[PDB]
């Protein structure tokens, strides 16, 4: 509980509102048991991008490479930008949702346009963490009001010259050229940012799943020639990964079968779920093996789905799970 | 130029990593095409790496 | 007026910037105490609890008033 370090960092309590609740091992589709075509269907590339082409042009190239009908970004990266680019797939494409609002981290370098002392370098970027107010770019909205955003933390990691390289973590919407900009102001000699990386999105970041364009048409080319699906598969993540910061809800077999044939989550289908669940919030209803139903708006919170006996706890947005697993209405 | 240690993936501008002292390299991945030239002669030593 | 002034500096990038308690809003007028007006604001940032503001000077040397208390009227 601080704005002091990247909110899915954060772990949250698990509610328990039906503890008799089972689950039949004859329905539904883990991770571990989707056979490689199924796994894409329902997929997520933890895309590294290249700086040079725009987001949607890698959107694009991967669309073609993998023979794709759809596929969606979570967060426009900048075309001189690299990073983490999560690239959901076909019937997961949508799960983009919950990443675009997620919380993102990036490593940037500054440059001075003036000579400044290290302790004045480090105390005036110190006060740009936590709530600070950031007006939009020109490119974006009709409206340039300025509103706050939240930098979680700034750590300066090396000066060189005039600089300056540091990783800072922040809610979608902060812009980081602006977050130098401001900084170069409060200085008075002014800067400007001269590279950026993206090091994490959402539940998504730099580990053994980050993966390029290079590996991801080679480990393709693998299983399609070789016949060999180990390389490929491992190179893209389960939906399931897509919602990992996201707080849950994990129903009952009946209520899937609800959820994935129209209706709403019902308060008495949850079995356990999240606290700190407020009115509004966005959240991922699961299986309780763990499997991505929906995604939806919470329409009450943690403590009243826990307490109360019916109505609609949560209005489904978005359904991921195909109706043929948990049959029937 | 940002840069990051491929043991313990530390950043820094640095050609050595401060901390291990092991070389660094560009953080950023190479340049795409999608006509990928030379994707031919990359996968052949990958499988070879792979054993494929 | 609305005080909260005193210029710390003249960014080498054309701006007075003050340090604030408080947020103003974009284009309001900035007068000296003596009501000679500097400029208008062109620019807030840094913490929601003690706030950077930008000066766009509108007068045709600035630099002098660093150090000088600002106002909003
Ligand atoms: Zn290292």
């Amino acid at each position: 509980e601080v704005r002091r370090i990247l909110p899915a960092d954060i772990k949250r309590e698990v509610l328990i509102k039906d503890e008799n609740a089972e689950t039949n091992p004859d329905w539904g589709f883990p991770p571990e048991k989707r056979p490689i075509e199924m796994h894409i269907q329902f997929g997520v590339i933890n895309l590294d991008k290249p700086p040079g082409p725009t987001s949607h042009e890698v959107v694009a190239w991967i669309k073609k490479i993998l023979n794709l009908e759809k596929a969606g970004h979570g967060g426009t990266l900048d075309p001189k930008v690299s990073g983490v680019l999560p690239v959901a797939l076909e019937k997961a494409t949508r799960v983009v949702q919950a990443l675009l609002p997620a919380g993102k981290e990036y490593v940037a370098l500054m440059h001075l346009h003036g000579d400044v002392p290290e302790d004045k370098i480090i105390q005036v970027m110190k006060e740009f963490e936590g709530e600070i107010i950031q007006r939009p770019p020109l490119r974006s909205a009709v409206k340039r009001r300025l509103r706050t955003r939240k930098v979680y933390y700034i750590e300066v990691l090396e000066i060189e010259g005039r600089d300056v390289l540091f990783r800072v973590g922040v809610e979608a919407g902060t812009y980081i050229r602006s977050l130098i900009h401001h900084i170069g102001l409060a200085l008075g000699v002014g800067a400007h940012m001269s590279e950026l990386r993206r090091t994490r999105s959402g539940p998504f970041k730099e580990d053994e799943t980050l993966i390029t364009l290079h590996d991801l048409v080679d480990y393709y080319y693998f299983w399609k020639e070789d016949g060999i699906e180990e390389y490929f598969r491992k190179a893209i993540q389960p939906m399931e990964k897509a919602v990992e910061h996201l707080p849950k809800v994990w129903i009952k077999d009946s209520a899937v079968a609800a959820v994935t044939h129209g209706a709403d989550l019902a308060v008495p289908g949850i079995a356990k779920l999240h606290a700190g669940i407020k009115r509004g919030d966005l959240v991922a209803i699961m299986t309780l093996k763990d499997e991505l139903v929906a995604l939806g708006k919470a329409m009450m919170t943690s403590q009243e789905m826990l307490e109360k006996t019916k109505g609609i706890a949560v209005d489904v947005e978005k359904v991921f799970m195909p109706r043929d697993w948990y049959p029937k209405l | 130029r940002i840069r990051k240690c491929p043991k313990c993936g530390r950043y820094t501008l640095k050609e050595v990593c401060p901390v291990c002292g092991e070389k660094t390299k560009v953080a950023h991945p190479p340049r795409f095409s999608p006509e990928d030239p030379y994707g031919e002669y990359r996968r052949r030593w990958k499988r070879e790496v792979l054993g494929i | 007026m609305k005080r909260l002034g005193k210029v710390l500096h003249y960014a080498k990038q054309g701006f007075l910037i003050v340090r604030t308690n408080w947020v103003p809003s974009l284009n309001d007028r900035v007068v000296d105490k003596r009501l000679q007006f500097v400029g208008i604001v062109k620019d807030v940032f840094g913490p929601v609890k003690m706030p950077y503001v930008a000066i766009k000077p509108k007068v045709s040397n600035p630099e002098i008033y660093v150090g000088e208390v600002l106002y909003v009227d």
